């Protein structure tokens, strides 16, 4: 049934990277391995999740717009997936200006 | 046979490929054989030897 | 089948007694009733003198 | 396809203001992107004016708030205002300067016009295999939440 | 079967009297009769002298 | 349906009053046309609704 009715996705499995500064606690802007953000990834996996109500949550706010959206998805069986675990759509474009 | 069924193809749900003409052929020369049973006669043209 | 606010629901002609082309065959079968008996009669009953 | 198609009226210190709101759902196979704009030539909407009258306004013509498409009444302290005495051209309205010292107040009617204010479903998707040599993928219909134009009143695409 | 609001449903041509392929045996059933009277009239009705 | 379902109603339309002060934008107390109303209306029309 979730292999019929998914979508295919890539999944990367989320950590925290070891760049964090030892004292301040925040990442390193420049850090290859991680571009800013404090979670490095390991490298993709092929999996199927099948997602609902992809809301786009557009907001317009003095620093400028931003996107907020959010959507509903139900893994595969046997899967684990860990807080900040990543997800890309291949197939699905989305315009953008 | 075709003209009896203007509107609908037969297609392979698996690959979108019509039925081959061969099979209409084989059909066709089938149904003549029951046609001749059917009825107690001989549709097309042979040399008899009795 | 129902998906994030789509639904579709279809009721075929098959079913567990009766297959997709039955009321074709059906009728097909009475067409052919009728265009037997019409050649029945053209063509004569079989007889031999024992 | 639209659905809701709610008016929104507010009124303010100001003064009036629409923000009202609709659901839209698109064709299949397309990317609505924000604020893309939709107009409807088969439906229009009534809405009213007032203005006063000046000697600039007369000279220069009055710059209407709506993309006024006709005229339903028009009328002034004097009485019904006569089809010889006033004039629309670019949506700017003439007048007769024997009204140089008038207020005139009109009703109108203009085509219904929305921008696209967010995307309820941007994406719905489906793997198509059955009668196809191969998996094809599918774009479904969006769902928009589409905002009146109000604020900002463009012309017609023609 | 239903997940998360997902919702997939199937009726089949199963039923506690009819198996999956009943109707399509019935057909065959009927055309093999067609062609066994046929045939039966092709060849002969056996006899023998006591 | 909506003539069996509807009340008889008399429908009169909204418009400005031309009587609205050409400085402060606020409605004569005394118009007759409108009785200190913003808005005038027209003669009235039968519908059901
Ligand atoms: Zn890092
Ligand atoms: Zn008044």
């Amino acid at each position: 049934f979730i292999n019929d009715r998914g979508i295919k996705v890539l999944w990367e499995e989320a950590y925290f990277c070891p760049c964090l500064n030892p004292d301040t606690g925040h990442p390193r802007v420049d850090c290859p391995r991680c571009h800013g953000k404090g979670i490095a990834y390991l490298p993709p996996k092929e999996t199927i999740m099948a997602i609902q109500s992809q809301e786009k949550g557009t907001n317009q706010l003095d620093i400028g717009i931003l996107d907020t959206g959010t959507a509903i998805g139900t893994t595969q069986l046997e899967k684990r997936i860990s807080y900040r675990d990543r997800f890309t759509v291949p197939e699905v474009l989305m315009p953008q200006q | 046979v075709k003209a009896y069924m203007f509107g609908i193809v037969v297609q392979n749900p698996d690959t979108g490929q019509p039925m081959g003409d061969e099979f209409y052929n084989h059909i066709l020369e089938r149904a003549v054989g029951k046609a001749e049973r059917a009825l107690d006669i001989s549709i097309l043209p042979d040399t008899q030897h009795e | 089948l129902e998906v994030d606010g789509i639904t579709e629901t279809i009721g075929t002609t098959q079913s567990a007694m009766y297959g997709g082309a039955s009321a074709q065959i059906l009728q097909i079968n009475e067409d052919i009733k009728e265009l037997l008996d019409g050649l029945r009669a053209y063509f004569g009953y079989n007889m031999i003198g024992l | 396809a639209i659905q809701s198609q709610e008016k929104g009226t507010n009124q303010l210190d100001i003064g009036i203001l629409d923000t009202g709101t609709a659901i839209g759902t698109t064709q299949l196979e397309k990317r609505i992107s924000y604020r893309d704009r939709f107009t409807v030539p088969e439906v229009l909407m009534p809405q009213q004016m007032i203005y006063f009258v000046n000697k600039d306004r007369i000279k220069k013509g009055i710059p209407l708030y709506y993309d006024v498409k006709e005229i339903t009444y028009i009328a002034t302290q004097d009485g019904t205002v006569y089809e010889e005495d006033y004039e629309i051209k670019n949506n700017r309205l003439y007048l007769n300067e024997k009204y140089e010292n008038h207020t005139v107040t009109l009703k109108i009617l203009m085509t219904l016009r929305y921008v696209v204010s967010d995307i309820l479903k941007e994406s719905r998707y489906q793997y198509t295999k059955f009668n196809q040599p191969k998996s094809k993928f599918e774009n479904l219909p969006q769902k928009l939440l589409l905002k009146r134009e109000d604020v900002i009143v463009l012309q017609d695409p023609y």
